[PDB]
DNA sequence: AAAA
DNA sequence: AAAAA
DNA sequence: AAAAA
């Protein structure tokens, strides 16, 4: 009889509350809204954050962030997205990919495993996409795993393992860096005019080596831009940062008259302004929580070195900024640290003289409750910039809940060209 | 202690009706 | 507080209070239906408006929607065409299951 | 026992809902006319489906 | 070579134009319902004929 | 004249410009459709809106 | 689905272009339009008229 | 007329 | 009247 | 946006 053909924007709520647990400096999704092209989305999120009970009381505050990504479908599926809409209601159905049999093998993409084993790709993909984009060190090589169920159980409870806040040892200079360049010259001849291209060539690859690993750096370089959709990467929309506090509780008894115990409970808000939505696509939030990198066993250069020379200790400003790129062991700022190959990184050539490493009495040294590196990083380069969640169990009681847990609250509004319920069962 | 994360499931609604079961059902 | 503003009574009779008690109805096990269904037709994901409005109510299974959910008869009920895009349900960690303390319905 | 708080599982349409209904035009002709009498009792026994049980 | 200015003959309805849309109604019945949805199907084939082409 | 506002370039590339001459096309033996039916009915001649649409 | 009954009053345009030629002293047609019951009808016409050398 |  | 006051 | 507000 009446057939229709458009709609009022209405004014939907996609509100819902969530229940989170994790690791620590490991990344998790925490929410996920999918959108329409057209729509108007807002989000604000309220909750509070908790670790597990401390062994003791509170010593150090970590850190918490929270950010909120656009992902338009056509990033995930490429060409077969732009026929899937050209089609209409003939299309043919997407591809999607194979997850695990357990109820918590998806867990980093928030939400719960289904019965089946099949899921569509869009969140999986997109996960990938911010990873290896926004959070990895640029130059270690990028994740592909196909399918869900080809990670492991670490990465599919948790997440992906995370980078140190940056220091000395966990923000070295990248692996292709060079304290040498050759040239050709003659036997008993040189070209100076030669010479003065072979700096130039070296100027552009220091240039790629410390500055642009990424194509869009390499544009900006040159003073232009590009857009989100010219590399294929995701939008970030809004990040947050805050650190987290609680108090003591004190025992009574007999036994523990005079020992403290540690509660950590901190209110937080993460508000994202009001987007316009250009395509079909998602929108993710995760989290992640970590500890600044206080090691135990960790000395000044100075102290590790040992004999110093006028270079070390001068700090003159002709020979600081006119010499390679030093080349130094872990044993020269840890304890029993290594000198092996995988044990050597380079560092600016007089870099302590403008930090101070933090210091930790002998007596703080295996002791509960405390969170800390015991001892050194251990790992060749690429373990030893990411976080290990296995180190900070001496720190907190066992529990179910992980490491830390939320809960929070996500209002979400969107403006959607929709029809009402009424509309979508009455055929007249 | 803990006011909007606690109290109720979602958020207020503004829009139009979703569920119809018949008639009202407290 | 419980107050009942001033009423004429017209006839003989009894007047009754009662309380009722509930909680949220939250579930454990509980996924998004476009994370249920998996392979995505035009009329599951694009939001037109012409086949949202004109399509007869669909009919889902408690599969689609719960981890273990039934696909018989009894586990078969019928929704709107596009309801998945006017809400979004509640997350809850595999951390928190099995674990007492929590008002949940488990599964 | 009472029911729960409205959900998409919780609140569902009743059970009497109907996702055809059929005519009886002829062999090989159909009546029009009675094709717009045939949406106009579908419309009355929808009403009675989601709103009018009472 | 590019196209005319546009006329009845050089402007034309593009060749994938239909000008009839088949049902699979029954023997002696037809779902009234699934014809509503007939024309749902009807309206965005015509709309990526003659709008929507890209 | 052909004049472009000032345009700022993001990335490497080119910029082109095309020319097209064209006359509006009239054709010598062409006549109306009402001419060249012939036998003309009601849905031709009438003009009733409900037909039309 | 949606049938129609009525149209709005919509402005036409029938503007075209005409090439003429005759002898002198005969009634030659130049120009014609049909039309529909209630239209609003208006014409203005333009242009130059030349003689053999 | 519907957000009945 | 489930959706911070 | 790790570095009291």
């Amino acid at each position: 009889s009446n057939v229709q053909t458009s709609a009022q924007r209405d004014r939907i709520d996609l509100s819902h509350l969530g229940f989170l647990s994790g690791q620590i400096g490991r990344l998790k999704t925490v929410s996920f809204s999918p959108v329409i092209a057209g729509d108007s989305f807002e989000l604000d999120a309220v909750g509070a954050l908790r670790l597990s009970p401390l062994r003791r009381g509170l010593a150090i505050d970590s850190n918490v962030d929270y950010f909120t990504f656009y992902i338009p479908y056509r990033h995930v599926y490429g060409q077969t997205w732009i026929d899937f809409m050209k089609d209409g209601v003939n299309a043919t159905p997407l591809p999607t990919v194979t997850t695990g049999i357990d109820m918590d093998q998806t867990a980093y993409l928030g939400t719960v495993n289904p019965t089946s084993g099949i899921m569509p790709k869009f969140l999986h993909q997109s996960y990938l996409n911010i990873y290896n984009n926004y959070f990895k060190a640029p130059w270690m090589p990028d994740r592909t795993e196909a399918n869900p169920s080809n990670l492991n159980d670490a990465d599919s409870r948790y997440g992906f393992r995370c980078c140190h806040l940056k220091t000395i040892w966990s923000a070295p200079l990248p692996p292709q860096t060079e304290i040498a360049r050759e040239m050709t010259t003659g036997s008993t001849t040189i070209d100076i005019m030669g010479l003065q291209s072979a700096y130039a060539k070296l100027h552009t690859d220091q240039e790629r080596d410390y500055f642009m690993q990424r194509y869009r750096d390499v544009i900006s370089s040159f003073g232009g831009k590009t857009s989100y959709d010219a590399d294929n990467r995701p939008l970030l929309l809004m990040r947050s940062n805050f650190w987290a506090s609680g108090y003591d509780v004190d025992g009574t008894d007999q036994t523990s008259l005079g020992q403290f115990s540690g509660r950590v409970q901190q209110t937080f808000k993460h508000a994202v302004p009001r987007f316009f939505v250009p395509e079909h696509g998602v929108i993710m939030t995760l989290a992640l929580v970590r500890f600044p990198p206080t090691c135990t066993e960790e000395h000044h250069y100075l102290i590790g070195k040992g004999s110093l020379t006028y270079t070390d200790l001068a700090g003159d400003p002709t020979l600081v900024g006119n010499l390679p790129p030093r080349e130094i062991a872990m044993e020269n700022l840890f304890r029993s640290g290594g000198t092996g190959t995988d044990q050597k990184f380079k560092v600016a050539e007089s870099i302590w003289y403008r930090y101070h490493p933090s210091y930790v009495d002998s007596a703080y040294h295996l002791l509960e409750g405390f969170p800390f590196l015991q001892g050194r990083p251990a790992g060749n380069m690429t373990e030893r910039v990411l976080i290990d969640h296995t180190k900070y169990d001496s720190c907190f009681q066992s529990t179910q809940l992980g490491q830390w847990n939320a809960q929070a609250k996500f209002n979400v509004s969107v403006y959607r060209s929709i029809p009402t319920v009424r509309d979508s069962i009455m055929t007249s | 202690m803990a006011k909007s994360y606690r109290r109720g499931s979602s958020g207020k609604k503004k829009g139009s009706r979703l569920w119809y079961v018949g008639g009202s059902q407290f």
